[PDB]
């Protein structure tokens, strides 16, 4: 009984920092952006 | 932050560019000369 309650008590708390791991995600969306704005400078240098 | 002043980042803006575009003509025009003066 006691080693279900622990189990539970476990996956608890991992769902929340699995929740947690969005937002981590969303930073990446930026960072993608960012670089892709750098690309766009160094084409028209280029090509200047 | 350390290089908000590097052109890499300001230069072109294809997303929302920051020039507008001015005409400028120069002309005279020459009236009623002798064919005073205008």
């Amino acid at each position: 009984f006691l080693t279900n309650e622990l189990i539970r008590l476990q996956m608890e708390k991992l769902d929340a920092k699995l929740n947690h791991l969005k937002k981590l995600e969303k930073f990446m969306e930026l960072e993608r952006k960012t670089l892709e704005r750098q690309q766009e400078n160094l084409l028209i240098q280029r090509l200047n | 932050e350390r290089s908000k002043l590097s052109q890499e980042f300001l230069y072109p803006h294809l997303n929302f560019p920051n020039v507008k575009f001015l005409r400028i003509f120069i002309s005279n025009v020459s009236e009623n000369q002798p064919w005073n003066a205008t």
